[PDB]
RNA sequence: AGGUUUUGCGCGAGUGUUUGGGUGUAAAACCCGCACGCGUAAUGAAAGUGAACGUAGGUGAGAGCUUCGGCGCAUCAUCGA
RNA sequence: AGACUAAUCGAACCAUCUAGUAGCUGGUUACCGCCGAAGUUUCCCUCAGGAUAGCAGUGUUGUUCUUCAGUUUUAUGAGGUAAAGCGAAUGAUUAGGGACCAUUCUCAAACUUUAAAUAUGUAAGAAGCCCUUGUUACUUAAUUGAACGUGGGCAUUCGAAUGUACCAACACUAGUGGGCCAUUUUUGGUAAGCAGAACUGGCGAUGCGGGAUGAACCG
RNA sequence: AGGUGUCCUAAGGGGGGCUCAUGGAGAACAGAAAUCUCCAGUAGAACAAAAGGGUAAAAGUCCCCUUGAUUUUGAUUUUCAGUGUGAAUACAAACCAUGAAAGUGUGGCCUAUCGAUCCUUUAGUCCCUCGAAAUUUGAGGCUAGAGGUGCCAGAAAAGUUACCACAGGGAUAACUGGCUUGUGGCGGCCAAGCGUUCAUAGCGACGUCGCUUUUUGAUCCUUCGAUGUCGGCUCUUCCUAUCAUACCGAAGCAGAAUUCGGUAAGCGUUGGAUUGUUCACCCACUAAUAGGGAACGUGAGCUGGGUUUAGACCGUCGUGAGACA
RNA sequence: ACAUACGACCAUACCCACUGGAAAACUCGGGAUCCCGUCCGCUCUCCCAUAGAUAAGCCAGUGAGGGCCAGACUAGUAGUUGGGUCGGUGACGACCAGCGAAUCCCUGGUGUUGUAUGUU
């Protein structure tokens, strides 16, 4: 039914889309939870910081890899070299990853 | 209609008239045409090379391109509600310069020359040409011809 | 129609690039690859319950095919492709016609 | 059900309401079309009349 | 239709009982034959144009139709043609001048109203059978003093 | 009745801005004084193009400014829009420009060389009438919507295709190995 | 919801806070920043390559300005790079 | 007997998918002001519908010494209709006469030596004309030409009339895509308030005075 | 009134020589038609194929040489939306053909002779990609053809419904009405003949002018959210183009009987056998057994014989479901 | 003015018949080794320019010649554009404002001209 000159229409919305539209009424509301919930974590984790202690790891795209950022854990190979026993990192608060490897000594 | 390509219709456009077919005269091919020129294009069936379709028959154009052995000839079209530029490949013997604009030529020149020659001698003369005047008051000798006296005639005669 | 088996035409061999004597040939359509992705793609979609999934030509009109010649270079040894127009009964044996010949019954 | 098969009535009304108007023409006319021997030529010859505009305007040249 | 149309517009008689003045010589002698069917014409005197000009006549200043009350209109208007009064005005009409052509397309169309008494049984024929169409010669004065 | 082919015909031309900005409508007003009270032909060219509207008054950069202004300084280059910067030219000279708008960068850049950058009310003050003016308009058929209108066979113009690539709009009326060209 | 043209508005080679975080008179208002979307570069099927001879050119028209000799925005036509 | 299967049978009843689809029918809610149509082109499994162009509105802009025209005049082309012709070609055709020839009567949408009326193309200049001279890789035997120019000369009588109560361009979009009537020309048909065309004007979309009465007639 | 879906290595391209259809005259077989010679011969021949233009030291015919029926993409024309397809025109850059040369040649003297997306295949690209790296097969790309859509701007497609259904249409048929009157019916004009002789007592051929809407056609204006669709029975009224009755004129009117015509529609115009029948055809009576209209008058007046659903039979047709004024 | 070569318009120039043509030119002409082409030196090609001739070609004049060209008549006729509440049952016709042909018969004429080279 196109009429005049028009830009194609790419609306996928043929599949009874109503049923399944999600609207975000409680953006707001779900934010004051979650900072509720922050509250009640930091109160019964004091006074130990709220997080962990994370590593810098390098992008892993040609696009993104001029940038760092945080990764998940410290390797292994940088525990030990610090002086930390792996077991003993996360009852202080560092973050351990096993499977994160390391390349270059830089 | 029923049928619509060239050529249709042209049975008496596209021919040649009665004892003047045959042979082309040369003088169609020793005229020579400059980028501006105004031709008037008649199309001759005796050479089927280069026609020019039958609604440019009889039309006049401005030459704008010229080829060895055929112009370009630029044709406003009338296509329902507006004109169209129409620019037809022709070949020389389709064509001829129109008189119009060479009897326009001719004024021109002519206009320069008494302009010139009217303001060296010292008057004022007039350039536009004007139509015809409702005549003037003028008196009639009659001392040769006197007026005839005529009345309608009678029937008559049946036959 | 009938047409010699050699002719001297335009080669454009980058070796050439000139008037050549081309051996003429008629052209044969070639088939058919079995793993062509057309080929490929169609046998997917038939394959199931669905039945027939693609159109099947019945009509026909033409009678005829257009005849394509394979011109290939006595030199540059590379070919070209020369379409000619519908005919029935084409030959390359180029039998060549007499005139004046008494017509014989 | 028969129904009318063709009419030019009204047509020409239609096309004169906004008239009949001629596109307009300016003073240089596009030479593209025209003899390519001429057109590469006439590009070499409006080349070199700038050029000796430019050299009688600056002062090399005294004939333009 | 359309030819007649486009006539009785280049001669600014839109409307019925509407007056122009002409100049003949021979393109607007062939332009009136065609619209005979829509106009009544003939020669004007002196009285004619005079009472017209004075009773009747308005300009056409900036696209306005002005009443001519006083001459300084018709100075302010066509004082560059030596045309400074209603005298200059209608002399220029009367006795057909270098400026014709400016003095008649200043006077805006005559609007006139229907003749009194007039016109006949049958208008819509030519003069000479009866109507009043085409041309009548010097006759053109006494419609005029019906219609003015 | 009267035969004519046309009634109330409307002017085609704005009149009055569309604007509710109240400080715009001081200034026609007080360019609807200037330009009735002088014989300036300036001053009813500025006061028309006040009443149009904004993709009639295209931005222009201090490059266009200062490739105009050759040699033709000492005149007060008038801009009856906004006058924008550009990262493209290094050095910005000593100008004197009015216009409607200036955008932060260009305002400091302006101002930094030692020139004047003043409003269309300021100018109306020292130059009356235009005395010493250069009025410049920026880019009108610079826009992109202008580039799809018209568009057809055989016209070189901009088709409305929401995305970039070897499809969408490469088939068939784009070349002749798939059916023809345009 | 996604387009397009037009009108008004803010900023303007940038623009868009509100996915999220801080804060709050508490579903409001206010503040924050990384990425990201669109734009700034196109053209090829792709590998790929990637926009100044010149006051960013010449010619004609061109509102406006003029020190009255000229300069000439936008835009159109044309020959170029 | 396509009969019966809870007044239901050429496939029962109930609830849901389901507000199933419908180029088809019906309806679609205050006032005033301004402008104001089409039933036509091309394509379509198209013929009761669409897309496309045309007709219309609105919003503008370049401007507002804007330019042109459903017109005439002058100059100059094209056409093959009406009429005419057959002691002219082609075709049809009557009669006598002299030895095929000289005559004779009547014809042609698909014949013609001729040839109107109405309509129809172009021109009537500053983007022009004249003199000198410049550029080129085109052209010429050739600084001979062609095209574009610099510098001069022609001025607003700048090279017919009339009008300008239509300046030009752009964007977006509506409705429409069943038409009908009449003068003149004209096709099929015995004819038709029949079917189909050309120009123009009307009704549709329009009231008013006349034709007693009436969509088209007259004003 | 006709044509096309083809045909042609020449019937394309170049160059040279010649003139055709026909007519007259002449030569053994030889004659109306064989071949040879001369004269005249404006094309009255030929040009593949319909028709129309065009062509004479050619565009025809014969001879000589060739492949321009090649490569590269552009501009323009016709249909046109100034889209596609088909076809055509003029140039430009190569490589060629022909001719002494000027020149001509980008298929057929011109107007018809034909085909998208997808897919397959071929030619070219010394080309690009298979995205961890490399080689070779294989596959996919770019440019140009072919394979085909004749419903020819291109769906992949058999019937029947009398068991039927829905959305609509008076845009469209079947019944009335409306225009028309070929056809049907009826009436005039002329006068060749018929009538013992004698055109007109009575007829009237060959022609020709009309009228009606009781026949049937033609058309499709009204009605498809329905105007109950044949006939018969019953009943009323109207028309005249008068069958009878009243009064008259004419006759090939002696009487009787009969025929033609005038005023005139006041008053009548039947009972039955067969058929649903309108119509028709007989029997009988009668002064006579005239012709028509009123929505083919008249179904909330009747009847339901026919027509006109659903059941059933037969014949023909169909493989079948089913069809059959 | 005439002739020749190349032309322009392409019959006022063509077709038939009769008569005449000083100078030069054109032409018919004489021969077949070479170039060349034919069944045939007919045509084409080559050589001769002495011999002969205006018989033909060519030019000119003539014909109550055919044709062609122009005019007159046909004729303000045929036809046609616009108009009327014009005429007529109609077919058609007249008038108002305009345009405006073509046959048959009749008469006159029978090429004009350019460049270049020559001519008694
Ligand atoms: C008849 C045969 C096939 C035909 C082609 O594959 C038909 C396609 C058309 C496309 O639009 N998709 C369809 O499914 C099939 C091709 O062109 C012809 C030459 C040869
Ligand atoms: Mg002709
Ligand atoms: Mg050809
Ligand atoms: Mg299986
Ligand atoms: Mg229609
Ligand atoms: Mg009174
Ligand atoms: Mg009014
Ligand atoms: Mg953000
Ligand atoms: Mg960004
Ligand atoms: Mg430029
Ligand atoms: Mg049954
Ligand atoms: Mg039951
Ligand atoms: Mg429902
Ligand atoms: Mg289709
Ligand atoms: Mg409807
Ligand atoms: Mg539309
Ligand atoms: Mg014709
Ligand atoms: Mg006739
Ligand atoms: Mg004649
Ligand atoms: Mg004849
Ligand atoms: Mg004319
Ligand atoms: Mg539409
Ligand atoms: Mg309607
Ligand atoms: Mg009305
Ligand atoms: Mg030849
Ligand atoms: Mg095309
Ligand atoms: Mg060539
Ligand atoms: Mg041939
Ligand atoms: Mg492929
Ligand atoms: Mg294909
Ligand atoms: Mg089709
Ligand atoms: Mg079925
Ligand atoms: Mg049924
Ligand atoms: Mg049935
Ligand atoms: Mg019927
Ligand atoms: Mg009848
Ligand atoms: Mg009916
Ligand atoms: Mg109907
Ligand atoms: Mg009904
Ligand atoms: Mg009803
Ligand atoms: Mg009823
Ligand atoms: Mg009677
Ligand atoms: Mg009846
Ligand atoms: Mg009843
Ligand atoms: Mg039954
Ligand atoms: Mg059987
Ligand atoms: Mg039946």
């Amino acid at each position: 039914a196109i009429k005049h000159n028009q830009q194609i229409p790419n609306n996928h919305f043929r599949k009874d889309w109503q049923r399944r539209v999600r609207c975000h009424f409680d953006q707001a509301g779900k934010k004051a939870s979650r900072r509720v919930a922050r509250q009640a974590k930091a109160a019964a984790l004091a006074p130990r910081p709220v997080d962990k202690l994370r590593p810098i790891v390098r992008c892993p795209t040609i696009k993104y890899n001029r940038r760092t950022r945080l990764g998940r854990g410290f390797s292994l190979a940088e525990l030990k070299a610090a002086g930390i026993p792996k077991l003993v990192a996360p009852t202080i608060g560092i973050s351990v990853d096993p499977r994160r490897a390391n390349l270059s000594e830089e | 209609g029923h049928a619509a390509g060239l050529r249709a219709g042209t049975r008496y456009a596209f021919s040649r008239n009665f004892r003047e077919k045959g042979m082309i005269r040369l003088s169609t091919y020793l005229k020579q045409y400059k980028v501006g020129d105004i031709v008037d294009i008649k199309v001759n069936g005796a050479v089927q090379k280069g026609m020019a379709h039958k609604v440019y028959h009889g039309k006049t154009g401005v030459i704008y391109n010229v080829t060895k052995s055929a112009v370009g000839i630029i044709i406003y079209k009338k296509v329902k509600h507006r004109y169209i530029e129409k620019r037809i490949n022709v070949r020389i013997e389709h064509i001829q310069p129109s008189r119009s604009r060479d009897d326009f030529l001719r004024r021109v020149k002519q206009n320069a020359e008494l302009k010139k020659q009217a303001k060296a001698e010292g008057k004022p003369v007039q350039l536009k040409r004007q139509a015809l005047l409702p005549r003037e008051a003028r008196t009639i000798s009659v001392v040769d011809n006197k007026p005839e006296t005529v009345a309608p005639v009678a029937y008559e005669t049946t036959i | 129609v009938n047409v010699p088996k050699t002719r001297k035409t335009y080669c454009a061999g980058r070796s050439c690039g000139k008037h050549t004597l081309h051996k003429v040939t008629q052209y044969k359509a070639g088939k058919a690859s079995a793993f062509a992705q057309g080929k490929r793609r169609y046998d997917r979609k038939q394959s199931g319950y669905g039945g027939q999934t693609k159109p099947v030509f019945h009509k026909k009109a033409k009678t005829t095919k257009k005849v394509v010649l394979r011109l290939e270079c006595s030199v540059c040894k590379q070919k070209k492709q020369l379409p000619l127009k519908r005919c029935k009964h084409f030959e390359l044996g180029g039998d060549k016609k007499t005139k004046g010949a008494a017509l014989v019954f | 059900a028969k129904s009318k098969n063709s009419s030019q009535h009204n047509q020409s009304r239609k096309a004169h309401r906004n008239g009949i108007k001629k596109p307009k023409t300016s003073r240089y006319p596009s030479l593209k079309g025209t003899d390519p021997k001429f057109r590469r030529n006439h590009r070499h010859a409006l080349h070199g009349t700038a050029k000796a505009l430019k050299e009688f305007k600056e002062g090399k040249r005294e004939t333009a | 239709p359309p030819k007649p149309r486009k006539i009785l517009q280049l001669l600014r008689l839109l409307q019925i009982n509407n007056g122009v003045f002409v100049r003949v010589t021979k393109a607007t002698a062939e332009m009136i034959k065609i619209v005979e069917p829509w106009v009544a014409y003939g020669y004007p005197n002196l009285k004619s144009v005079k009472e017209l000009i004075y009773k009747r006549g308005y300009g056409k200043v900036n696209k306005q139709r002005v009443a001519l009350t006083d001459n300084s209109i018709i100075e302010e208007n066509l004082g560059k043609y030596g045309i400074i009064c209603m005298e200059d005005l209608i002399h220029e009409i009367y006795t057909v001048g270098p400026n014709f052509k400016q003095a008649s397309n200043f006077l805006w169309p005559f609007k006139l109203s229907n003749p009194t008494g007039g016109f006949r049984t049958r208008k819509f024929k030519h003069f000479i059978e009866g109507g009043d169409l085409g041309n009548r010669e010097e006759h053109i004065n006494a419609l005029i003093r019906q219609m003015n | 009745g009267i035969d004519l082919r046309k009634h109330h015909e409307r002017s085609t031309h704005r009149k009055a801005p569309k604007s509710d900005n109240v400080y715009l409508k001081l200034l026609v007003k007080l360019y609807r004084f200037l330009a009735r009270r002088t014989d300036s032909a300036f001053n009813k060219v500025v006061l028309r193009r006040l009443f149009m509207s904004r993709i009639n008054r295209p931005p222009m950069s201090i490059s266009r400014i200062v490739a105009n202004l050759k040699g033709n300084e000492k005149k007060t280059v008038v801009v009856v829009g906004t006058v924008t910067d550009d990262n493209r030219l290094l050095t910005v000279p000593k100008v004197s420009v009015a216009a409607l708008r200036f955008t932060a960068t260009a305002r400091a850049r302006i101002e930094a060389a030692g020139g004047q950058a003043i409003t269309l009310d300021q100018l109306a003050l020292e130059k009356p009438t235009g005395a010493n003016t250069l009025l410049l308009r920026g880019p009108k058929n610079a826009r992109e919507a202008v580039k799809h209108f018209g568009f057809g066979p055989h016209k070189h113009k901009k088709p409305y295709v929401a995305s970039k690539g070897r499809k969408f709009e490469k088939a068939r009326g784009r070349r002749r190995s798939k059916g023809f060209k345009v």
